RNA sequence: CCUCCGCAUAAGCCUGCGUCAGAUCACUGACAAUUAACAGCCCAAUAUCUACAAUCAACCAACAAGUCAUUAUUACCCUCACUGUCAACCCAACAGGCAUGCUCAUAAGGAAAGGUUAAAAAAAGUAAAAGGAAACAUCACCUCUAGCAUCACCAGUAUUAGAGGC
RNA sequence: GCUACCUAAGAACAGAUUUAUAGGUAGAGGCGACAAACCUA
RNA sequence: GCUAAACCUAGCCCCAAACCCACUCCACCUUACUACCAAACCUUAGCCAAACCAUUUACAUAAAGUAUAGGCGAUA
């Protein structure tokens, strides 16, 4: 049927453990330190996307413009690909118009 | 239709059938009236020597000891070579010592190798 | 299938031949499939002093009892019909003997004060030894079955039972354990269940003849 | 998904259950079940 | 029908290696099914 | 004298031929060369009567009475053949100096990739030599996004790997 | 002579020989009824029938005369649990018939157990009039 | 295969009161 | 065997480990627990006790070692008892055979204190490489007869150094010994 | 009682009703097979002859105008290697085809009735009085273009080559 | 590689015949006794 | 009651970093998985959107989506 049989693994989860203990210490970082470097740059994330949150379709535009010359050709063929689909999509059928 | 198995003999007609073979190494040539004539100089030779009175039986009995497994270094058997004959004539050009110019008048040459396996 | 001759050879007609795995363990097993000795009942010091090497620590005549109680204890094993103290107090030799035929089935059996005291009469000897003791106790016993019928034994009437009863202890860390019971050709006849069970014939297929 | 969609059997036993004395093969799947039992209600 | 009624000499002449690998198209065939990763690289 | 084509008949149906361990490569390499083929005749005689034996044994469809004879007698032949290797190595070494004991080359194929290719004994030269000038051993431009592609498929299968050990550790140290 | 090169001959070069020849070989019964002058072997994938002629001579000096070879296909229907064609090992055979009038034959070769031995005879089997009570008690 | 903590156990609950009503207890 | 195939304490390449586990099935892996590379502390046959389970504090000794399961089988103990040669109509018999242990659910016994001793395989001046105890100083090394045959060589016979070092090929002094006598040289040819 | 088939080689497939055991109108695993004179696999240079069909080939009788030959000179010695050989076989519908050599029903090969009953409607066959139907190509011809050569036309020359009409 | 048309080089008995085998013509095409037909359901 | 269900965990996901792959012996461009005689570059095209169709049209942050250009009609 579509329902489990048994109770499921216990969650065993420690909710206080070290690697979230810290969330966000140390990451009030720009005017609680003098000015010395700001949050938008504390995160550790991809290099395509570090803090300019557009849309879908600007999501890919930046991924393009910052890293395709660094991408194996399927990628490179991927991005390209939505990318036609996406300027197609902004702009032709919706709710609005 | 079928494409997976290997190409062994059996594949088509006769002549495809005729040129490829097995993993032989040939022997002869082929002369007039489709007639083969196999020298005994291409032959192999295979010229064993007698077995008779050679002490050293086939398996080696488990009561002896173990050793270390010494690899046949290059510069190891060199100098265990070259170590008298180079004493005694610094004591005393290396043809002397038997450097090879080229190999190209021993029977078993090493670059190309012509010996046998 | 009939024994591993039999498997053996439909093995090679059906050519399956068994591949010898070189296997350095092997089973360690502490129960013999016999006695070293079977005394017949109605000079063994050899074997005391062959035992007394390994133990040093052996009182016979205070040996017997404790092991009624295992034996006992094996009565437990019937009336808890708990296998777990019957693996911890028997030889395997005994489980099978004790529990195949017994498993499957209600019995409520008990000892109760001997008619005749049990005396220790034997003594035996990779090395486990083997004593029996001969018991003459009252019995309390009946078949009870998935029926629910209990059908062999009286229902509350204790019985003379005498049997040579033989314990064995092997030789590391462990203690005596049931072994066999010695029963006498001269041994009186069982009582029976209430049920009547036929023999069948030798059965002749409609070809052959009946002699 | 992040999340799909879990409560089924505890959905649909909330469907059946107003309606389980019917006839026929409808005493037991859901679309019977709606049909009838919302006719029903 | 019998259509497909083929030979072994002329299946490997119109399918075989040499003459998929004569012209550099055929090679670009032989890298696609390469990259494709099958095992009948040819015929 | 067929007769040592099977093997000793006095052993027949004792269930196991008592048979020493392989002779060691260092022990061996102690040997001479002459000793050395006697050693190669006696291991060919005995493997034979191994093959013989194995193949029988399937014929009578029945368990084999050594079945490690036969891989330990294959096992003290490859040693032989290992000392054998080593000394024509050594002489490789000295007398000339070559590296792959066939004369060869590193280069590009047909199919774009970087392989070493094996010379072969010929008797007609390179500037006349009609099968080996149709070996097209060449490749213009029209090589470069299957080359390429090739690198993203090993690169695929790098950090799959890569991504299963890591967070197959990640979920052994959950473990602990 | 398996499993290399063997060196380019000429037109009058020196007789190539062996030093130890790997080429194994493995002569087995026959399988049909066959005439008595020929034994024959499973020769590996490589050697030539005078090959083999030499092979015999050098092992055991035998007077070969005759030989033989034909190529046994290894069959191709059975499959694994991928259920893919797995061809079996192809084999070619061959045959060597003897001179002087000898013949041989095959060899006829290939011509903890206690305690359940005091166990599987020592059975003592369930008695009729028992009707499956067990035996262990004895009342 | 939903993965989710709460709807076993609500799943659960409805057994155990099946097999309540399988056989009451004495 | 396969990938992840699941190995067990049967033989690893046995039938019954075919009837066991087949090579159709792709079976669900158990979760190995790495210890360092030289720190398989069980050796076989030693004296250890198992901390843990039915007839802990007893002695017993680990005979069978699977590193690939990483359990350790310390017979004397920890075994059921199950019937063998089951038959069509024979009665069997019961045979005590005995499972695996973890590595951490056993602890190795103090050759001189007679108790529960966790070492470490650490270095001496003698050794290299040794299991030395922490609660005693004590090292725990590894525990423990051929009729020579027909085609037995004796060591007598291979105490011979008689590979004399020549500048000659292998197949030279063969036929400098075989009297080989060449008259012609290989032609020169080129690599095409 | 059937056999306008059958037996072989050819092609083409790939061990596919051989043997010992399992149980899946009542296939699976292991073991064994096909030992060449037939057929392929070839042929040491440079030049030089090679009009006189075949049809039983002697006549007649032709047109569509012929499907097969060395020789000269130089150089050259050593012999039996390798690979196909099986089979109830191959392509397709879930009616059919298969090139070639022999036997024109035969020496080889094969079985349309699972068992019964004897309905109609249908299908096939037998029997029935009395009557006996109640356009494209093309030969021929015409027209038009083209005065000529080394990959077709053509190795040709306006009685030629190509294109339209009836 | 079926079939359409052609080449090479064979076969059967009476041509505008069929066919064993290789080879050639690739779609913006070829082929076509032109059926506005074919060239792999 | 049977068929059935259900179960974790194989490994995939994206990123971070980092430049990687190519010789057991052998054989492998002829009919690839057989030991052997006398030749390469020459502009991508096209729709789509113009509510049909034609010129036009893509295959770090900030100035700035302003200056340039549009059957001056769509936008880039
Ligand atoms: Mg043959
Ligand atoms: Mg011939
Ligand atoms: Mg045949
Ligand atoms: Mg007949
Ligand atoms: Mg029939
Ligand atoms: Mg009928
Ligand atoms: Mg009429
Ligand atoms: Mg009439
Ligand atoms: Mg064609
Ligand atoms: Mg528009």
């Amino acid at each position: 049927i579509g329902i489990r049989l048994t109770l499921p693994p216990p969650k065993v989860v420690d909710r206080w453990n070290e690697k979230r203990a810290m969330f966000g210490v140390y990451d009030n970082i720009g005017i609680l330190g003098n000015f010395e470097k700001h949050p938008k740059e504390l995160i550790r994330g991809p290099i395509w996307l570090r803090g300019w949150k557009g849309n879908e379709l600007q999501r890919c535009i930046r991924k393009r413009k910052m890293v395709g010359s660094r991408m194996f050709a399927d990628d490179l063929h991927n991005l390209n690909k939505r990318i036609r689909y996406l300027y197609k999509h902004f702009n032709r059928h919706g709710k609005f118009r | 239709a079928d494409r997976m198995s290997k190409w062994t003999s059996k594949r088509g007609p006769r002549s495809f059938r005729g040129r490829k073979g097995r993993g032989a190494k040939g022997i002869g040539f082929l002369t007039s009236g489709w007639r083969f004539v196999q020298i005994k100089e291409m032959v192999p030779e295979f010229v064993v020597p007698d077995l008779t009175g050679f002490k050293l039986k086939p398996y080696v009995s488990y009561l002896a000891p173990e050793s270390e497994e010494t690899p046949l270094t290059a510069a190891q058997l060199f100098s265990e070579a070259v170590a008298p004959a180079i004493e005694k004539d610094f004591k005393d050009n290396l043809e002397k010592y038997g450097f090879e110019p080229t190999q190209e008048g021993k029977l078993f040459q090493l670059y190309p190798r012509n010996f046998l396996r | 299938f009939k024994t591993e001759k039999e498997f053996m050879q439909h093995a090679r007609k059906a050519g399956l031949v068994i591949p010898p795995e070189k296997s350095d363990r092997s089973i360690h097993l502490a129960c013999t499939a016999g006695i070293f000795d079977a005394y017949v009942p109605p000079a063994s010091q050899v074997s005391i002093r062959r035992i007394k090497d390994y133990d040093a620590n052996f009182k016979i005549k205070d040996f017997p009892e404790k092991a009624k109680d295992i034996f006992i204890e094996a009565h437990l094993c019937l009336n808890n019909s708990d296998h777990d103290r019957l693996h911890t107090l028997v030889t395997e030799h005994c489980f099978p003997d004790m529990t195949w035929d017994i498993k499957y089935k209600t019995v409520r059996w008990s000892f109760v004060e001997s008619l005749e005291p049990s005396h220790v009469v034997q003594v035996r000897c990779n090395v486990y030894g083997q004593i029996t003791v001969r018991m003459h106790t009252r019995q309390t016993l009946a078949i009870y079955d998935r029926f629910g019928r209990l059908m062999y034994g009286q229902e509350d009437v204790p019985k003379d039972v005498l049997e040579y009863v033989v314990f064995e202890k092997q030789l590391p860390y462990g203690s005596w354990r049931m072994h066999t019971k010695i029963v006498p050709p001269w041994a009186p006849p069982k009582q029976p269940i209430l049920k009547t069970v036929m023999i069948p014939g030798p059965q002749l297929k409609p070809e052959e003849e009946y002699e | 998904l992040r999340n799909r969609v879990t409560d089924r059997y505890f959905r649909i036993q909330e469907v059946l259950k107003h309606a389980r004395h019917f006839r026929g093969r409808k005493n037991r799947c859901y679309r019977l079940a709606v049909r009838t039992v919302i006719r029903a209600f | 029908g019998n259509e497909y009624q083929p030979s072994n000499i002329k299946r490997k002449n119109k399918h075989g290696w040499v003459r998929r690998l004569s012209t550099p198209a055929g090679v670009q065939v032989i890298l696609r099914r390469m990259l494709k990763g099958r095992k009948s690289l040819s015929h | 004298g067929l007769e040592e084509f099977f093997d000793d008949p006095k052993n027949w149906g004792q269930e196991k031929v008592k048979s020493g361990a392989a002779w060691t490569c260092q022990q061996l390499r102690n040997k001479s060369n002459e000793d050395l083929h006697k050693l190669w005749y006696v291991l060919l005689k005995e493997r034979n009567m191994l093959l013989t034996l194995e193949q029988e044994a399937k014929r009578q469809r029945l368990p084999m009475p050594s079945p490690e004879r036969l891989d330990k007698v294959v096992d003290s032949m490859d040693a032989l053949d290992k000392v054998v290797q080593e000394r024509e190595d050594a002489l490789r070494l000295l007398q000339t100096g070559q590296e792959r004991a066939r004369p060869g080359a590193w280069r590009r194929d047909i199919f774009g990739r970087i392989i070493w290719h094996k010379f072969k004994q010929w008797v007609i030269p390179w500037h006349l030599n009609k099968r080996y000038n149709r070996k097209r051993f060449f490749a213009l431009p029209y090589v470069d996004h299957f080359l390429r592609l090739e690198r993203e498929k090993r690169a695929r299968i790098k950090a799959r790997k890569e991504n299963l050990e890591r967070k197959k550790a990640k979920i052994l140290l959950k473990k602990f | 002579a398996r499993n290399v090169v063997y060196p380019l001959y000429r037109l009058g070069g020196p007789q190539l020989r062996v030093f130890r020849t790997n080429f194994f070989i493995q002569l087995v019964r026959p399988g049909v009824a066959q005439p008595e002058d020929t034994v024959q072997f499973r020769i590996p994938m490589e050697m030539t029938r005078v090959d083999l002629r030499n092979y015999l001579e050098g092992i055991y000096n035998v007077p070969v005369a005759a030989v033989r070879t034909r190529v046994q296909h290894g069959s191709n229907k059975r499959r694994d649990h991928r259920n893919v064609r797995i061809k079996k090992p192809d084999y070619k055979v061959a045959y060597v018939q003897l001179a002087h009038g000898q013949t041989f034959t095959f060899p006829d070769l290939f011509p903890l157990y206690s305690m359940l031995e005091e166990e599987r005879q020592q059975r003592q089997s369930s008695d009729p009039r028992r009707g499956g009570v067990p035996s262990w008690f004895g009342l | 295969v939903k993965k989710g903590f709460r709807a076993a156990f609500r799943f659960q609950k409805e057994l155990e009161r099946q097999r309540l009503l399988r056989c009451p207890p004495p | 065997l396969p990938p992840h195939y699941r190995y067990g304490m049967s033989p690893p390449g046995s039938v019954a480990d075919k009837r066991k586990n087949p090579p159709w099935i792709r079976r669900r892996p158990v979760v190995v627990e790495p210890i360092s590379d030289e720190d398989w502390y069980l050796f076989c046959g030693d004296t250890v006790e198992i901390l843990e389970g039915k007839d802990a504090g007893k002695q017993g000794k680990v005979v069978q070692v699977i590193r690939q399961r990483n359990w350790v089988v310390v017979g004397g103990l920890n075994t059921h008892y199950r019937y063998i040669g089951k038959t069509m109509d024979y009665r069997g018999t019961m045979i005590p055979s005995e499972a695996p242990l973890l590595h951490r659910q056993v602890k190795l016994v103090d050759p001189m204190d007679r108790k529960p001793t966790e070492i470490e395989w650490r270095f001496t001046e003698a050794g290299e490489r040794v299991r030395v105890s922490t609660r005693s100083g004590r090292i725990i090394p590894k525990p423990e007869t051929w009729i020579d045959g027909p085609k037995d060589t004796s060591v007598e016979d291979a105490l011979e150094r008689t590979y004399v070092p020549c500048l000659k090929t292998l197949q030279e002094e063969v036929m400098e010994a075989m009297g080989i006598k060449e008259t012609r040289k290989y032609k020169k040819v080129y690599w095409y």
